[PDB]
């Protein structure tokens, strides 16, 4: 805001306050994101190929538990999907039929 | 491995770059790896004359070359003969420097008014109250035809009158390249080479 | 606004855990257009809930069905991310012919009618969307130059405040950042606005753009969509197997384009269809392989020519009778009942 | 086992993404096949005779 | 290329991309996707079995090739040329049950201190986030108030 | 300058690439230079201004 534009007819400094409003906001209004009608961000997390989908599952709930210990009070966290469910499945499925 | 090879010579062209004359950055350096191993020689050209080597290069580039490109076992596809279009402004320096112009003015006019523009929208936030509509904006910068390039306005005269670069210019949808020309039994022609991949 | 009802709607549903929403987020496309949105909802596990997936879609489709404000859709997901479907199809129509937006609408109109009324297939599903009302600003370029103002600034004040411009970077919490310029949003909303931004003339002179442009409605896609280098519109859309195959699917889409597009449009296959259309059916020569190795085996094992057919013969009665409990519950011959059917054979 | 591998193991050659489908299913069912012959032409009997 | 219509983005920005890209080897289809926040998406599919390490490098070769004759204002933003992960792990989302943080503070927030931590763990082939953007520096004009001065 | 003078003999003689424009659904160089009748002698070249 203290920038200045150019030196005004009485001697005054004209400045980028004086004629914008400035704030710390967003660079994109286009997507919005929401959980259950609470503002929320998504994040995706997706495997390399010939990795173990269902360790990195766990790694990944592991590491937000961690930093979810930092979170500021009332930033909560969710994994409101988890596909590799149908694999941990499949390996139940074996174990089972087996027996 | 020619991809090996491609990528680091592509990779240290990279950072070439910076050492080179701002007018071959501006055109862009290409580096492609070469495919040694010729299928098939196919040539267009025009039997009674009505078409030329420019007219036919850019036939090929426009409906020929792309769809060869997707055939089974394609490495390379090269075009010989004429260029690729381009709009040519054909300067009489005479003229020009009899309206008071240098060359500089004239590129920096052409610069000015065949341009890509960024014209907005109406009712993107932020807005106290929500707004009901996003509306975009549409604003032509560039130019198209040659009657559009000729009435580009290099300046005012003191009579306040328009000067065209038309007035001080031949403008004319013509090659890029003047140096390989391409006959076929002395008929106009252009020259198509298919490579097989490995 | 709509999005959130139709969260509400799936949070209210039994057995629904999650309502993940996105307002702006295009679901053909995954990219942002600003009248479409996508919210996923999220199943509680099969044994906490009493309703199957297919019970509570029906459930959310009549209750958002009743929302006026905008078309909204529920529906199941498919096996597998980045494939979509297994009967349906993908395609692509194409304007190769410089035919322009207006036509390639009414090219998808005309096609997706004659599909929704194809036995077997629905309505596709398009991203395209050409009649969304636009603004058009008509530069009077000599009037412009003829008083002194330069298109690099007429352009330049539209792109600043109506667009943005990006200025440079910035740091804080130790990071980069952009710096942004742009008119406040309630001094671009109206036709007027645009009309009173002012530019500078050569004089120093404060100009206003609506003293040399003219401003008028028009119509545009968003988002322009282009295919193998063509401007072009995506369908999306299913074929019921109990009617006709995906082949014979394709082979009906093929015709009707071939009546239905101008000279100079056309469809292409995409995603899975593209490699239906691309691929040969090598079970013509892998199954007569497979026959001619199992009799040679069985020729050496019996040293005999012909008593190889006694096991070999047999085989298509495993299959029938296979097929014949699948045809009997309503079944259909998916990859695990092909592969159960050639494990029977082997048993 | 040899019988069963002539005609599982040229299904691991399909094409397209059925194809792949197949090649999951064609080799595992002729590894196990080829494994159960071995124990049981091995561990099978030696386990009847004990 | 920010405010420009999807028209002038398909056709300068989209249009000579794809000429570049055009040839790449063991490429299926393209497709490029313009919309009104000012994003181009462009999308080179390639044949199966192709190694996306190779296809990542081909594509961004061409990329280069074609940035000299892109819009001054997309080349000072930047272009990203980068392989997709399509086999999806999980999905986390952050949120606010009180509505204390809005989505802009906790997109930033996984940008600054959660996205990165993910990325490091092995097997992770890609991490996307989808809600409001960046952190940028807005100044806001009253072109009333600009041209007055 | 030396700039203008170099530039004079660089787009009058040589060709300048100016910017592109679109046609047939392509991209294609804007290019500026003397027509050809006026860079054939030495004295074409001295006279330029
Ligand atoms: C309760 C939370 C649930 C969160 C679930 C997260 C997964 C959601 C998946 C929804 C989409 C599934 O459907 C999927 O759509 C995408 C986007 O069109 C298609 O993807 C297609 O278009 C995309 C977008 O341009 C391109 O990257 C690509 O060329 C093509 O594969 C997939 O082929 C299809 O399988
Ligand atoms: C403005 C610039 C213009 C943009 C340029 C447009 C890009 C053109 C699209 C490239 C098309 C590639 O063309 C396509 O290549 C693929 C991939 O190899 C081949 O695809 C097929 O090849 C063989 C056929 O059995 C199979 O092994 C393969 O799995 C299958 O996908 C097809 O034979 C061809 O239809
Ligand atoms: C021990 C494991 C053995 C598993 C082998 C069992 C099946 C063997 C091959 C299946 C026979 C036909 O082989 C294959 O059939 C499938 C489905 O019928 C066809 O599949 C076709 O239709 C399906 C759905 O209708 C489309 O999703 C698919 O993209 C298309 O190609 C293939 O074009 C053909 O190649
Ligand atoms: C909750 C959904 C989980 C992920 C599901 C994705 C499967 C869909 C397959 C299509 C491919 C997705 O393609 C992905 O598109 C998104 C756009 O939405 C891009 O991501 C972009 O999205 C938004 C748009 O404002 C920003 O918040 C983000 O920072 C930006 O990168 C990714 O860089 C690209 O990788």
């Amino acid at each position: 805001g203290n920038i200045i534009l150019k030196t005004a007819q009485d001697g005054s400094l004209v400045r980028l306050r004086d004629v914008a409003r400035i704030e710390m906001g967003s660079g994109s209004y286009a997507l919005r994101s929401q959980l259950n009608n609470k503002d929320a961000v998504g994040i995706g997390i997706f495997q390399s190929p010939g990795a173990n989908a269902i360790d990195l599952s766990n790694a990944v709930r592991a590491k937000m538990a961690e930093l979810a210990t930092r979170f500021p009070e009332d930033m909560q966290w969710a994994a409101p999907y988890d596909p590799t469910v149908f694999v941990r499945d499949s390996i139940r499925a074996v174990v089972q039929t087996l027996l | 491995d020619p991809d090996q090879a491609q990528v680091q010579v592509q990779n240290r062209v990279a950072q070439a770059e910076a050492r080179l004359p701002e007018d071959v950055r501006r055109l862009g350096i290409t580096t492609q790896k070469q495919s040694p191993t010729l299928t098939l020689v196919v040539h267009l050209f025009s039997p009674n004359g009505k078409y030329d080597s420019l007219y036919m290069r850019n036939y090929a580039t426009l409906k020929v070359k792309d769809e060869l490109a997707r055939l089974p076992g394609v490495g390379q596809i090269q075009i010989f003969g004429s260029g690729e279009y381009a709009m040519r402004v054909w300067l009489d320096p005479n003229k020009v420097a009899a309206r008071g112009l240098t060359a500089s003015d004239v590129v920096t006019a052409m610069q000015e008014q065949n341009v890509q523009v960024s014209a907005g929208q109406l009712g993107a936030e932020p807005l106290p109250q929500e707004s009901d509509f996003l509306i975009s904006i549409n604003a032509q910068g560039r130019l198209h035809t040659e009657e559009e390039f000729g009435n580009i306005i290099l300046k005012t005269a003191q009579d306040g009158s328009l000067v065209r670069l038309r007035d001080v210019a031949r403008i004319e949808m013509g090659s890029g390249s003047y140096a390989l020309r391409s006959q076929l039994n002395n008929k106009d022609a252009v020259g198509i080479g298919i490579f097989q991949s490995p | 606004a709509v999005i959130r009802k139709m969260s509400e709607i799936g949070m209210n549903t039994e057995g629904v855990d999650y309502a993940v929403a996105f307002p702006g987020l295009n679901a053909l496309q995954f990219t942002n257009t600003p009248n479409t949105g996508t919210v996923f909802f999220g199943l509680k596990p099969f044994d906490q809930r009493k309703h199957t997936a297919a019970e509570i879609n029906a459930e959310i489709n009549a209750k958002i069905a009743q929302i006026q404000q905008g078309f909204g859709f529920s529906i199941l997901p498919p096996p597998i991310l980045g494939l979509g479907q297994g009967s349906g199809y993908s395609l692509y129509i194409q304007d190769r012919g410089g035919l322009g937006y207006g036509a390639l609408q009414s090219a998808v109109n005309a096609m997706s009618g004659a599909i929704m009324q194809t036995p077997g297939m629905h309505f596709p599903i398009s991203t395209y969307q050409a009649n969304v009302p636009q603004l058009d600003v008509q530069v009077d370029r000599d009037k412009a130059k003829a008083q002194g103002v330069s298109l690099t600034e007429l352009f330049g004040t539209l792109q600043t405040y109506l667009g943005s411009s990006y200025v440079n970077d910035f740091n804080q919490f130790g990071r980069t950042w952009r710096v942004m310029a742009q008119a406040d949003g309630p001094y671009r909303e109206s036709v007027e606005d645009i009309a009173n931004l002012r530019t500078r003339n050569n004089q120093g002179e404060m100009v206003p753009i609506g003293s040399m442009v003219n401003i008028s409605t028009t119509y545009g896609p968003d988002p322009v969509i282009r295919y193998n280098g063509y401007p072009a519109a995506d369908l999306i859309g299913d074929a019921d197997p109990r009617v006709l195959s995906s082949s014979q699917a394709m082979t009906h889409l093929e015709e009707l384009s071939k009546q239905i597009l101008p000279n100079g449009m056309n469809i292409e296959w995409t995603d899975l269809s593209f490699q239906q259309a691309t691929q040969g059916n090598t079970a013509l020569i892998v199954f007569p392989v497979a026959v001619l190795l199992a009799f040679l085996v069985l020729a050496a094992l019996y040293e005999s020519w012909t008593l190889p057919l006694a096991v070999i013969l047999i085989v298509p009665m495993t299959m029938l009778s296979a097929l014949f409990g699948v045809w009997l519950t309503g079944g259909d011959n998916n990859v695990f009942v092909q592969v159960g059917l050639v494990v029977l054979m082997g048993l | 086992a040899l019988v069963l591998c002539a005609v599982f193991v040229p299904m691991a050659f399909l094409s397209g993404v059925t194809g792949q489908f197949y090649k999951q299913f064609a080799v595992t069912i002729a590894i196990s096949t080829v494994i159960s012959a071995i124990n049981s032409l091995t561990l099978s009997p030696a386990l009847a005779a004990l | 290329y920010p405010g420009a219509n999807p028209k002038v983005i398909a056709e300068t920005v989209a249009t000579p991309l794809e000429e570049a890209i055009n040839g790449v080897e063991n490429m299926m289809y393209m497709k490029s996707v313009a919309g009104s926040d000012g994003v181009l998406v462009t999308t080179v599919t390639f044949r199966p079995g192709t190694d996306p390490d190779q296809a990542q490098v081909q594509v961004q070769n061409r990329v280069a090739q074609a940035e000299a004759r892109l819009p001054e204002d997309v080349r000072r933003l930047g272009i990203t040329t980068q392989k997709q992960s399509p086999t999806l792990t999980l999905v986390v989302h952050l949120f606010s049950p009180n509505g204390k943080y809005d989505s802009l503070y906790m997109r930033n927030y996984a940008t600054l201190k959660v996205k990165d931590e993910l990325a490091r763990l092995p097997g992770v082939g890609q991490i996307q986030i989808f809600g409001s953007g960046e952190y940028a520096m807005r100044v806001w004009l009253d072109p009333n108030k600009v041209a007055a001065r």
